[PDB]
Order: C-alpha cells, then structure tokens, then sequence
C-alpha cells in the first residue's frame, strides 16, 4: 500500500498498475470543444496515451 | 456523365438539350418552319402531315464529342458521347399523321475535385458531382385544316432525377468519418406543346412557310430531398439522416418563330428565332435550416434565354447519274444565351457553326445524316471557364412501304 500510494503522488507520469493498482484519470475539454466548433459535422475526435518503455 | 463535363450544369436543370433530328442538326436548329418530308422533326407538331402516303418513318441518332475546357491558366479536355433521339411517325388519313417518340430535355455531367493541406499539416480532399437529368416521351398528332394551314399538339410525359454531391476526405489519416450531402430532386408530370405552320405558293416552283411553336407556363410534381451521409467507406455504407422538402419546380412560357424558303425542291433557307420565359418562374422551397434554403435559392435560379439561328440546304441535279448529285449538302449557324445566372449577374454566352450531308441508300429512300458542329462558349465574368466542344453526329431515317394494300 505504501509503494502504491507513492506511486499515486508522482506528477510527471501516471500509471497503469493492473491487479487492482493504478487507473489513470482525463478531463476532457468538452466546453471549449462546445464554444468553438459549434455549428460544424465533427468528423473525428482522436485522443492518444503513449508510454515509456 | 453520358451527355455533358460542362461545370456549368451545376446550376438549374443543367443545360437544355435541343431534340434537334439530322437535318436540324447540321441546318443550325431551323425546325420551326421546316416542312421537310423525308425526315422527322418533333420541334413543331404541324409538321407532321407532309409525310408520304405509304410511308413509315423511324428516325434515332448517336453523338460524340471532346470538349476542351479553360480557365485561370489551367488547360483540360473532356470526351463524352451521348444518345439524342428515336421517334416513330406514320400517316392516318389524307388529312391527319401521328408520331410517338423519346427525347431528351436535359442533362447533367459534372466532377469537379481538390486536394489541399492545412499549414497545421492535415491534407484533405474535396470532391463535387453530379448525375441524371430531365427526359420526356410524348405521342403527337397534327391535322390538315386548310389546303395551306395545319396545326398540332405533343403530349408528353415529363419525368427525371437530377443528384448532386458534396464531399470532404482526409487521406492518409487512418481512421474517420467522411461528410457527403446529396441533394436530390425526382420529378414525373406531364408536358404540352403546340405549333401551327402555313404554306404560301411562290412564283409557281418556290414555296415559302412560316411556323410557330408554344408551351405554357407549368407546375412541377416533385420528391425533392435533402440527404447527408456520414461515414460512408470502401467497406461500409455510413448512415443516411435524410430529409423531405416542400419545394416547387416549374418550366415556363416558351415562344418560337421562324420561316423557310425553298426553290424547284433544289433549295431551301431558314431562321428561327425563340425565347423561354425563365426569369418570370417561381422556384422555391420551405424549411427551417438556412443552409438548404440558401442553396435551393442559389442553384435554382434562371434568366431568360434566348436562340437565334439560320441554315440551309442544297440538292444539286438529283436526277442525273452521279451519287454526288443525290448528296443533300447543309449548312447552318446560331446564337444563344443561356440561362445561367451565377451570382447575380448572367454567366455565358455561346456560338456555334455546323455543316453536314445527307446521304441516300440507292433503291431506298432511307438516309444517313452525318453532321458535325463547332460550339463556343464564353464565360461572361472572369472566375468562369470557356469552353470549346466540337462534335460528330450520326442519324438514320429509315424508310419503308409500310401500309400497303392489294
């Protein structure tokens, strides 16, 4: 628990621990996305997560 | 795109096809006053009765063409081929002919693309089509009420669908939805048409017509309708959130005129003249949403267009041993101003030259028409393109002893 709880606190990176460990949390930017594309088709929204080896 | 590239056929009911038959077409379009009884002419149903007695007339026609197109430097050529008439006509009494056939009206034929990039780095591409047209049949009688005077009508049943497209890819991107909207317009009512010819006996071997043609102003049965695709692809059909529209369509009132002249059945000239009453129609259509309002009323919008034309044909010594003298030799020439209006001033304005034979099958009286024209058209402000299209034209009347009895 403590290690996990460390692992919590870092705020360059988040992780992924699986069993029961780690999520990791987005806030998407749906108000701006609201004010300024509004009148338009959306064709695509892509969002990417990319890692460390 | 079997009769037009013309990117001009974006607006309206695209352009109009003239149902001008083989001799018409290489005599510049004089078919108001032409009596010529060896071949058909739908152009004015009182021309009808001059139809041999015997006689069974089936008459139909090909077309090719290359139209090299320009504008703002750029230079391209364009090669299509079309199908431009068939029509039966037939004798019911000493007095009275018949005739039923298929025409077109008009057509349209555009692809016109794009491939961008953005500074941010996307590249997209877009792409603007479309396809269909305007097509008629009709069955037409005309009827002998003096020795000099007759008079006709055409019935004809008024049908066809006019599909328009816009899209925008993105290649190279790996996954996404493609925006297409296509705007449709089916149509099926009917058509009438009216004409009337007179015929004075000249200095006893000359022979000089006159003929007029009218059409009223129409209402239009239609399914116009507002679909936009989205995520079609190369594996799946996307979904279709389409839309139904209250809009009214119409053809207006349209007037024409013309003589002809003709000496010892060796000669013969004419010119037409005509005008369609579009500027005084009522297009539109009723919805909620700007956009398709803005459209209907930007791409469905006319002027009032005008034909002017002269022609002529020449039979030298039709009875001597020589098949040169049995070649009918034609000529012919006009003008135009097409109906195009393109922001708010008028868009083009067109010339034409054309010339052709008439060749006879010996021991027939079968002919075979070959015709070829030469048309110009001018791009009246500078963001327009001009266009040069030249084009063959081939047409058989056949002919044969048909109601014959013992």
């Amino acid at each position: 628990p403590e290690r996990i709880d460390a692992l919590i606190k870092e705020d360059k990176n988040t992780y992924l621990k699986s069993p029961a460990g780690i999520f990791t949390e987005a806030t998407l930017p749906i108000s701006d996305i609201q004010n300024e594309l509004t009148g338009d088709t959306l064709n695509a929204v892509k969002l990417t997560f990319t890692n460390y080896n | 795109q079997n009769n037009t590239n013309s990117p001009y056929t974006r607006y309206g009911y695209g352009d109009l096809s003239d149902q001008s038959f083989g001799n018409s077409k290489a005599m510049g379009g004089i078919a108001f006053g032409l009596r010529d009884g060896a071949q058909i002419n739908p152009t004015n149903p009182a021309s009808y009765t001059a139809i041999d007695s015997l006689t069974f007339l089936f008459e139909g026609g090909v077309s090719l063409q290359n139209m090299n197109i320009s504008g703002g430097g750029l230079k391209l050529n364009a090669k299509n081929a079309s199908f431009d008439y068939l029509a039966m006509q037939f004798r019911l009494a000493p007095w009275m002919a018949m005739s039923v056939g298929l025409l077109p009206y008009s057509n349209v034929g555009y692809t016109v693309s794009d491939s961008q990039t953005t500074d941010n780095g996307l590249a997209y591409s877009r792409s603007f089509t479309g396809d269909g047209g305007l097509h008629q049949m009709y069955v037409g009688a005309g009827v002998k009420v003096l020795k000099n005077l007759s008079v006709g009508v055409n019935a004809s049943y008024f049908w066809g669908d006019i599909t328009r497209t816009r899209g925008m890819f993105y290649p190279g991107t790996s996954s996404y939805d493609s925006y297409q909207r296509k705007m449709v317009t089916s149509i099926s009512d009917y058509k009438l048409d009216f004409g009337a010819q007179y015929t004075q006996a000249l200095n006893k071997k000359s022979s000089l017509t006159i003929g007029a043609v009218y059409s009223p102003k129409h209402k239009l049965n239609n399914d116009y309708t507002s679909i936009v695709i989205m995520g079609a692809s190369s594996s799946s059909y996307g979904t279709e959130y389409k839309d139904v529209l209250d809009a009214t369509f119409e053809l207006p009132n349209t007037f024409g005129v013309g003589f002809t002249y003709n000496y010892d059945k060796r000669l013969t000239v004419g010119a037409d003249y005509s005008l369609q009453q579009w500027s005084k129609t009522n297009f539109g259509v009723v919805t909620s949403d700007e956009n398709v309002r803005q459209d209907f009323n930007e791409t469905f919008t006319y002027c009032d267009r005008t034909k002017i034309s002269v022609g002529a044909e020449y039979i030298p010594n039709l009875i001597g041993r020589s098949y040169f003298a049995h070649i009918k030799y034609r000529l012919g020439a006009y003008y135009t101003t097409p109906y195009y209006k393109i922001d708010g001033k008028k868009a083009s304005r067109e010339y034409g030259v054309t010339a052709g034979f008439g060749l006879p099958v010996p021991r027939s009286r079968s002919i075979l028409s070959i015709s070829g024209q030469f048309v110009r058209v001018k791009g009246l402000e500078t963001n327009m393109v001009n266009e040069n299209i030249f084009r063959v034209s081939i047409g058989l009347t056949f002919n044969e002893r048909w109601f014959f009895k013992r």
